[PDB]
């Protein structure tokens, strides 16, 4: 017991290995390939004691080796382990399975300081085993018929307080402006002062009476997170039974095992799965301590779910290559190593349909030429107050930024610089329309 | 009055903006050829709007890089049907989607 | 928008509110008041904006306010902010709503560099609405014989490889030599090299061989975590049908939602259910981000299961005083306030039975004086290697530790001090047992 | 022969250590009544030794503060009952469980 | 009154037709139901006992003299396990009922599938040391009639004879619902 | 056995108590604290009988008690008996168990010739375990659309004799008519 | 020996129906699987002409305490041997 024998130099991954990267630093003194060496082991075989019965077992072809050290750019005591993993350890098409064996354990282990899960390359042998988003990009522009632009959303406030019929209220008048889809708050389960077979059935009701005045497919994301799978199932049913097309599930606190069931239903039944990412900041946001939201993206992809969080835009979360980085990874089919992005490894998904990615939180009408250069057209917009927060109403404001969108889009095409010439694109628009022109006054400048 | 916003039946994507001049069709039929799709004309009765599939017109111009001819193709649809929506379309072959799609004509 | 409209310090909290404590220390020369009311207001209404809507509603009575600011003793930037919730903004009987609610979007609001969930009170009215553990401590000790002393487990080693029939091999050895549990560990779930009809089967076997030739009561937890909701009740009950009293889940990993679905069902079936608390060290380890592992304690005996990993014991987790302070709130009925421990609320639990606590992760004979002194009788001991690495196999290691145990109990009754006088507790048990004799000389000392 | 370890019938706890002498029961008596606990004694045939309730003798000993009693009680249901185990408890009445468990006499 | 007026196996019906209005009825000071006659028209509809007493001292095995009962007590504060225990020491000495108290439903010192568990285990060793059958009347009074049902399933699957149930506070609809099920599981 | 363990005059009830008031006279010549201490009892424990049996359980936390005696106003030989009850005695969100325990028993009992259940606490812990109404009077409103008045109804009448269509045909009426 | 094999015609025919022999074989298997004291068994076959009719004689099979069947999987069809053989997971059998 000494290790050495999880540092293995000259080996080279399989095509069916699990690579795994990690940002870390141990004690003073001890050398790289002994405290990589460690991490090798701790999360595989945690080993070798002396026992009779591990001589029971072949534990050469079960161990995680450590075939590459690598500095950190900028920083001295700290370095890149990138370590193998074989196929044999994991589940087929579990995701809880694959984290609980990685990051079960490893970061409680005493020896290291510091230790950050960067990134993972999954094989094509492991992908095909899990099931995937249930409809993705492209089946969802089939089924709603909105192509050439991103999509626009709103999330109802107050968060707290509003009856079953008061909430409907609120959901017809953004729907009925300009929007397409509206949003249930993380926290709106069913509360006392609102119960969700109440809400449920008021807005199925100022759903399907904007989808006729306005003539085009509108929706509102329906909270089916519970305190029990069966609860989930049952409103997730009733929400389908109402006629609604998309629903809604916090991952990162309902958990793996039900985000994957819950992803695995919407297949059967044709329905579509939006994600929020609550308590991601708890682990993700440290920069040497917890994972990536880049893993947990990979993740999220893997289990399931058509469009994911990626916030956060005041006046972005910031760099903006990291962002543009697992933007890629949610969205195409074969990403390229790039370090600028941080992108460790090559990663090939095959024909697994890609994710949307919503930016979300605090964006108003100035915002909309940054948001259409960074992200393109396969994203949701979600404001929470740029629509309600329009001196007329709610109607008035959505159809502001409906305005304030498709001039912006019709600007990219055209070959203008709309994050440059962002002025030129709103003030010639709002000579076109009475309730963008005061959009621009009150969210000045 | 102000504000009393009226809500509006409208197709999809630009039906918010007024009417493309024809200089505007020229730049949006450009960028769809530029990024290497299909050009596509449909049109429909202003009432079957909300259909899955609309009428082709006549067959998408698979391989065609020159936009002189799409403005005439455009005007032949409507002049055909002067009642009709006059659809403009990008077929992407590769992700089986379209990268654009936006009323020309509204339907007299 | 400024806020001081959450700093209420003349509020009284009611007997039906939920207390929260954050330990926080926000951007440099905004007064104190100020970032802590905007910890009130990120996780209730996140608020004022200026809407039309936002006044359709009563929103002083849905406000989380902030009653008291105390200073952090031996920090100056950090500060205490407790926060008041009315009861009406959860849903009954639902963890994961309290959690998305508290912790869901306060953790990346920008203002704050460090906050940290220390402690949440929970209100009588809704303690009754949660289902509870399953059984509890009382319970499982009537079920199961098992009076008077601590209960004794062992994980099965290799983790990776054995088939379905040598697992159960070293299943019966470990059983038929003085332990009274043995241990899948957190990653077998259902791997190529042993699918789980064949390691249930298998282990049915080796306890049932092994309850007759003892005369004593033995068990198994075996691993029930999936992919899927279906897939976990569908293992969980063929178990029930293979005569098995527990099973075992992972409740961080596997979430909230399916650990519930899960505890609930154990009640209409009257099985024990065992916690592990994988990736706990992700959030609940660096001292100033996250949450501590004290709420997730309570928020797992409010969801359900008997007993739960505590660890770690090498030589322990390490202050005492800290993992005392949860232990009490894991097992007694009424805990008061006490700083040292870290309770900053009196808690009661009313008539709710307490939960086991599971001490794990490299114990030897000659921490048995230490494990004793600390956690008392309503506390599971689960050796990986203390069993299993005996020169003479897993029967006479497993009986080297009953005899160790025994000889601790029945010198703490008879009013000596076990963790002082730990030599010649053991010495002289050693004379009248050679199993014990030599596993002294191995362990040393 | 070392080290071939065989598999022993026991009762279940201190039943890996030798037979209890006088002045261990003693001692494990004072600390049962020290706690607060009520002591009880049990018997059944050593045949019977799984079941869930043994057989009383003769009630609880209910505030009781003397163990001279106890240590002559224990005798008289061993004399009485010679093929019998004479197991020891200490029943708690607030938390409705047992603290103390152990067979004193093995059943001749 | 006509045997019109009437639902068929309906014992809900009867009374709320006769004292459901009349007793409040102003001009009357005093009124007391004293008797009614059933027609046997009337009597035919109505399940009846599930079982009677001719077949209850068939069931059991009980001739020739009266049976005796006994109610456990302390009704508040007893575990599971220590309610049997008390089960058991009535039952061995001579007894050949136990009876749960009205109060004990499922309380959070004893919920009813730790008592109905070790309830069986002290009838059923009582049954074979004295050589004559046994039993106690476990209570199924709950809240729901899922409920009800279900705790009557509990008793039958742990091989008890007998049950108990309060028709008076838990309504005839759920008394007349319970008295059916026990002919189709012959159960008392 | 003579009570008087059930009249706590300085115990403070809990905010988890179910407290409940009876309007009570008892047998001439019994003092007041003994006759409210008997329905304290009877109510919970019914006891202290003398058994081996009752000494395996603390019953002095499972105990009710009486914590206050007032004099119904107008009348000489009553009194008020507010009694307070622990929340472990009753099942959750189950309002069968709640009477069956509180007034299954104490009404036969012999030593009180008149007995009335006046009120009841329940307290919030007890509350939020029962479903409640299915709807209530705000989400009644919502499904109808009726506001700012009273509703109306009426009772079909003959009771006894209308065929099925007869009855609709004076539903009918009713109905359209306002 | 330790295995017998039904033949690949004796699926249900006049004078041997299937609920006759599989009772039947049960009773040979078990009484000489006690006299050897060896495990022993009995392919019994489960082609069918529909697919609710091969899984009811294998449900009959297993409860019956059988440890191994058999099918035709090039005549029965590869759809029909991919859904037995996934039965047999879920159930155990061979
Ligand atoms: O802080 C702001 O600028 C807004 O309130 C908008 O103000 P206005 O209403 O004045 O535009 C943001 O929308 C919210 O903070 C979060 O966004 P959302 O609630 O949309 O998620
Ligand atoms: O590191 C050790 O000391 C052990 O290997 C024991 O060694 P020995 O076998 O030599 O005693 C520990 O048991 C394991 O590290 C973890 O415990 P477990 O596997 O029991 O969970
Ligand atoms: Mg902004
Ligand atoms: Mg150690």
């Amino acid at each position: 017991e000494y290790r050495d024998t999880y540092w293995t130099p000259d080996y080279v991954p399989l095509d069916t290995d699990l690579l795994a990267c990690f940002k870390c630093t141990g004690q003073e003194g001890v050398p790289k390939e002994e405290v990589a060496a460690a991490v090798a082991a701790e999360s595989s075989t945690g080993t070798w004691s002396t026992v009779w019965s591990e001589l029971l077992v072949d534990l050469d072809f079960y161990k995680g080796r450590c075939y590459r050290i690598e500095d950190v750019p900028g920083d001295k005591e700290a370095f890149y382990a990138f370590i193998a993993y074989p196929l044999d350890l994991f589940e087929e098409g579990s995701v809880t399975n694959v984290l609980t064996s990685l990051v079960g354990n490893v970061f409680g282990f005493k020896a290291l300081r510091h230790l950050r899960l960067e990134d993972i390359r999954f094989p094509m042998a492991f992908i095909k085993t899990c099931p995937g988003p249930p409809n993705g990009i492209c089946v969802e522009r089939d089924r709603m018929n909105k192509y050439g632009r991103p999509l626009l959303g709103c999330t109802i406030k107050p968060k707290l307080g509003l009856s079953g019929k008061n909430y409907g209220r609120v959901v017809y008048e953004c729907l009925r402006g300009g929007l397409d889809f509206t949003k249930d708050d993380e926290n709106i389960n069913s509360q006392p002062f609102q119960r969700w077979q109440n809400r449920f059935e008021f807005v199925a009701e100022a759903v399907a009476l904007a989808q006729q005045e306005t003539g085009e497919k509108k929706g509102h994301y329906l909270n089916c997170t519970a305190a029990t799978p069966e609860e989930m199932y049952e409103r997730a049913e009733f929400a389908k039974e109402l006629g609604q097309p998309i629903i809604m599930h916090d991952y990162i606190t309902g958990g793996f095992t039900a985000n994957t069931g819950l992803s695995k239903w919407c297949r059967k039944n044709g329905m579509l799965l939006h994600i929020h990412r609550a308590m991601h900041a708890v682990i993700d946001r440290h920069p040497k301590h917890g994972i990536h939201f880049r893993v947990l993206a990979k993740c999220l992809r893997l289990s399931g779910g058509d469009q994911l969080h990626t916030g956060t835009v005041v006046g972005k979360l910031e760099d903006r290559q990291t962002t543009l980085g697992f933007i890629d990874q949610l969205r195409e089919s074969f990403i390229p190593e790039d370090r600028s992005r941080g992108n460790f490894f090559d990663q090939d998904w095959g024909s697994m349909p890609g994710v949307f990615a919503v930016a979300s939180g605090g964006i108003h009408v100035w915002h909309m030429p940054a948001l259409v250069a960074i992200f393109g057209d396969d994203s949701v917009l979600q404001f929470g107050g740029g629509t309600h927060g329009h001196p007329w109403g709610s109607a008035a404001g959505a159809a502001a930024n409906r305005v304030a969108l498709e001039a912006c889009v019709k600007a990219r095409n055209a070959g203008r610089e709309i994050e440059k010439e962002s002025r030129d694109i709103l003030m010639e628009a709002a000579k076109h329309s009475p309730e963008l022109a005061i959009a621009l006054e009150t969210w000045k400048e | 009055t102000v504000g009393d916003y009226q809500t509006v039946a409208t197709l999809e994507t630009f039906g918010f903006l007024p009417p493309m001049t024809q200089d505007e069709i020229y730049d949006q039929i450009a960028y769809i050829i530029a990024q290497g799709w299909s050009p596509l004309i449909e049109h429909v009765h202003p009432s079957r709007s909300m259909a899955t599939y609309w009428s082709y017109w006549k067959l998408p111009f698979f391989g065609e890089k020159d936009l002189g001819v799409i403005v005439s193709e455009l005007e032949a649809c409507h002049r055909a049907y002067p009642d009709h929506h006059v659809r403009l379309v990008g077929y992407d072959a590769y992700t089986q989607s379209q990268g654009a799609c936006f009323v020309v004509f509204e339907g007299r």
